[PDB]
RNA sequence: CGCGCGCAACCA
RNA sequence: GAACCGACUAAUGUUGAAAAAUUAGCGGAUGACUUGUGGCUGGGGGUGAAAGGCCAAUCAACUAUUUAGCACACGGCGGGUGCUAACGUCCGUCGAAGAUGAAGGAACUAGGCAAAAUGGUGAUACCAGCUGGCUGCAACUGUUUAUUAAAAACACAGCACUGUGCAAACACGAAAGUGGACGUAUACGGUGUGACGCCUGCCCGGUGCCGGCGGUAAACGGCCUAAGGUAGCGAAAUUCCUUGUCGGGUAAGUUCCGACCUGCACGAAUGGCGUAAUGAUGGCCAGGCUGUCUCCACCCGAGACUCAGUGAAAUUGAACUCGCUGUGAAGAUGCAGUGUACCCGCGGCAAGACGGAAAGACCCCGUGAACCUUUACUAUAGCUUGACUGUCUGGUGGGUAGUUUGACUGGGGCGGUCUCCUCCUAAAGAGUAACGGAGGAACGGAUAAAAGGUACUCCGGGGAUAACAGGCUGAUACCGCCCAAGAGUUCAUAUCGACGGCGGUGUUUGGCACCUCGAUGUCGGCUCAUCACAUCCUGGGGCUGAAGUAGGUCCCAAGGGUAUGGCUGUUCGCCAUUUAAAGUGGUACGCGAGCUGGGUUUAGAACGUCGUGAGACAGUUCGGUCCCUAUCUGCC
C-alpha cells in the first residue's frame, strides 16, 4: 500500500500494491 | 515504448501568477531521441501530473 | 586611486536603461546569508 | 477517499 | 450643443453600484432590469 | 485523480 | 505655436529645495477654454464627461461547547498513519562523489528607454517637425483616478427603447414649496448604444415589464429545446491545447502582418462588421540617426575629498562587535573545536549584522469592523390596494437599514464529516486518537425567523497556520552500483543491457510545519562573482565492436578556459551562425541598504468565461511610485 505522489497527509489510507 | 529511448526534461511555467509559482519547476517535456518528436504539458500544477500528461501525448503522437 | 572599470576592467552597467545612480559601480561584491561575508582580495577600487 | 470515520461505543 | 444647455450624461452601467443600481461589475456587467438611478422600472413602466 | 461525458481542479 | 491651462516620457530628488516638485523634453491653447471675485450645494449627505474621484495634506462615508487559542515536547517500549521517511502525525503506557576551510550603427534593451537626428522661409548662434510602411482599439475635440494608473476607461454628436398631457413624469423636500420650465410631446425625464457606411437574424419557456390568459427581447436574458447562433467575423484586447498549420517578413521571428477554421469559451445596439481623419493609444517592420550597445575614453562644471564657521537624522539591551567547521528554536561576532588577528584613524565598496524604515498588506484566525450584494432573513421610506390627506389594511418594496452567512480540517478553500450501533485499531480488566480500516440505524439543541462580494478595504492577533528561503526527510528526482535474460554475425559484460536488487546526492517535484506574520522583498535580465566535481574543452591513461583519421566507453585530472544573435518577461527551449568547448550543480534556485522592474504581486480598464448580482478567473489584454548620507563585521 502506498499513498499518490505530491499527496499531503490525511484524508485517508492509500492504494494498494 | 523504452523509458531510455526519450530523455525527460522539467523547467518553469511561462506566466508565473504568484511566488510559488515564479519558482517551481511544474512544467515538463519529453524529447523522443531517435524520431526527434517533442511533447510538453504545464496544464497541471504539479509536476508529477504534467509528467504523465506529456507522456501519454507522447505516445500519442508515436502512434 | 582608480575605481573598478578603470582598475580591474569591470563592465559598466547600463549607461541608460532606467539604471539609476549606478553606472560605474562594482555591482554586487557577494553572495547572501552562506559566506556572509566579502571573500579577502575582491576586485575594488583604490590605487 | 475516507468513508470509515463512524464507531460507537460502551 | 453643451451651449444648448444640458450637460454630459453618465450611463448608469458606467458608474460604481454606490451611485447607480446600474453600476458595478468587472468588465461590462449589467444583470439588472433596467431601472432610474433611483430604482424605477425604467422600460415599460407607467405613470 | 475530486465531485456528478460534464463540472471542479483554488489563495499565495 | 507663446502667455495661459494641463501633466505623456525622463533623469534627478526619495531624513527633498518641495508632505508629488526639477530640468529636459510633451498635450490643449476661440473653446465641452481658462481665470478673478462673490454665492449655492453637508455627510449616508453633496458633487462627480464616473476614477469610489473629490468634499481643507483626511474619504467604500477526558467530556460539552457556532467549539477547537485543557498549544505540550522528546526518549523508551506496544501500535495506527506515512515510505517499518521526518526534530512527521495520532493513540496507549513509563563498494564510498558536493558545493566558504576612432570603427561599427540597435549588435543594447522588455521596449531605440535615453540620447542623437529632423527643424526656417521661399535657415551659420538661440530658435526650430524625425520620416515612412503594416496593424489592434477608440470616430473625432474633449474628461478621468489632486499625490504610482490619461487609457481601449468616461463624455460625445447620432440611434433606439421607454416613461411623461402639464398642478407632467421625475427629483429635493415630514410639509409648504422649489427645480423640470416661466418649458408643454419636433418638449422633458430615465435607460441602453455610441460619428459615419453596411447592417442589426431566431427565441416570450425563465425573470421583468405591459394589457387582460395574452403581449413584449435596441426589456434582463438564451441561441431534446422557448429557440437551437443568422450576416458578418474568427488562434481575435476573446484560442486552453498552442510557439496551432501554411504563407510573408528575418541569417535566424513564442512577437507582427495575411490566410486557414479545429470559435476550450465571437457574434449582431451589455451592438456585429467595415471605416478616411484623429490619438503624449497598443503591437510590429523600415530608412535616417546616434555611446543604447560592442567597450568605454577624455573633457567641462556641481557635489564627493581637505581646512575654517555652523551643525542635523533614522537607529541604539549592553558590548572588550574576527574566519571556518560543527552545534543550537533547526542559516552564529558571542556556543564547541579550531585557525587567524599589534592599537587606532581616513577614503571607498555594500556580502552579512535574518541591517534601518512600517505591531505584514499575503495567509489564517476573531461567533472583529466596515462598505457593496442579491430571489439570505427581518424590517422599513416610498409606491400601490381596499375599509372607515388621517387611521387601519393587503400587496410591492436592497430604495434604505439592521443583520447573516458553523465547525472539524497535517494552512485555509473545495470535497468529505458532524447523532446513534457493530467490528478492528485498543497493547488478555474498563477506557483509549487520527480526514485510520470495515460495515449499519451542525443531532448538549446560540434565533420563531438569515446568501454572498471586497484587489476599495480595515482592526485585533498568529510563524499557534499557508505562499518565499532555511531545517528535518528523501517517496519522487538525479547519480552510481549488483544480478545477467538477451541485443551485439559468433560472442552477456567494445557498446548496450530486460526481469529484478542495493546505495549515494540533497538535486527537481514532494512530505513535514521546526525557524521568521511587532514584514526574512519574488522570476528574469544586468553588474559582480565564488565554491563543488558527478569534467564540456584543453592534460594524462585503460579497454575498444581501436588500421589511420575520427570516435565510443571507463579511470585519473578542477590549473585555466567555457559564444554572439533572432523569438519570447521568461529561466528553459527552438533556430541562426560560431567555438577548442559552448560543462552540470551549490552559493536565501548567489547577488534589488549594487542596478533593472519586462514577468508576477494593489488600486483603472477591457475581452473570453462563471455568477441573478456584488464580483471572480495558475485565462488573457493595456496602464500602472523599487526608499536608506554605513555604527559593527567583511572587503578594497
Ligand atoms: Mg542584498
Ligand atoms: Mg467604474
Ligand atoms: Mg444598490
Ligand atoms: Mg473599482
Ligand atoms: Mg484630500
Ligand atoms: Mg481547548
Ligand atoms: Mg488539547
Ligand atoms: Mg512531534
Ligand atoms: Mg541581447
Ligand atoms: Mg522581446
Ligand atoms: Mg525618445
Ligand atoms: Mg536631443
Ligand atoms: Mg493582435
Ligand atoms: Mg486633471
Ligand atoms: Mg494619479
Ligand atoms: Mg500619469
Ligand atoms: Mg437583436
Ligand atoms: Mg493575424
Ligand atoms: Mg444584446
Ligand atoms: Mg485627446
Ligand atoms: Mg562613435
Ligand atoms: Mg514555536
Ligand atoms: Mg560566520
Ligand atoms: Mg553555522
Ligand atoms: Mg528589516
Ligand atoms: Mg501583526
Ligand atoms: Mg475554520
Ligand atoms: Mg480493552
Ligand atoms: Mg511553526
Ligand atoms: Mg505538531
Ligand atoms: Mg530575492
Ligand atoms: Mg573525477
Ligand atoms: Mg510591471
Ligand atoms: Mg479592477
Amino acid at each position: 500500500t502506498e499513498k499518490p505522489l505530491a499527496v499531503r497527509m490525511g484524508k485517508g489510507k492509500g492504494n494498494v500494491e | 515504448i523504452n523509458p531510455a529511448d526519450l530523455r525527460i526534461d522539467v523547467y518553469r511555467t511561462s506566466g508565473a501568477g504568484g511566488q510559488h509559482v515564479n519558482r517551481t519547476e511544474s512544467a515538463v517535456r519529453i524529447t523522443h531521441i531517435p524520431t526527434g518528436i517533442v511533447t510538453q504539458c504545464q496544464n497541471d500544477r504539479s509536476q508529477h501530473k504534467n509528467k504523465d500528461q506529456a507522456m501519454k501525448q507522447m505516445k500519442a503522437k508515436l502512434y | 586611486f582608480a575605481g573598478t572599470v578603470k582598475r580591474w576592467n569591470f563592465r559598466t552597467q547600463d549607461a541608460t536603461h532606467g539604471n539609476s545612480l549606478s553606472h560605474r559601480v562594482p555591482g554586487s561584491i557577494g553572495q547572501n546569508q552562506t559566506p556572509g561575508k566579502v571573500f579577502k582580495g575582491k576586485k575594488m577600487a583604490g590605487q | 477517499s475516507t468513508r470509515n470515520g463512524r464507531d460507537s461505543e460502551a | 450643443a453643451r451651449w444648448r444647455g444640458v450637460r454630459p450624461t453618465v450611463r448608469g452601467t458606467a458608474m460604481n453600484p454606490v451611485d447607480h443600481p446600474h453600476g458595478g461589475g468587472e468588465g461590462r456587467n449589467f444583470g439588472k432590469h433596467p431601472v432610474t438611478p433611483w430604482g424605477v422600472q425604467t422600460k415599460g413602466k407607467k405613470t
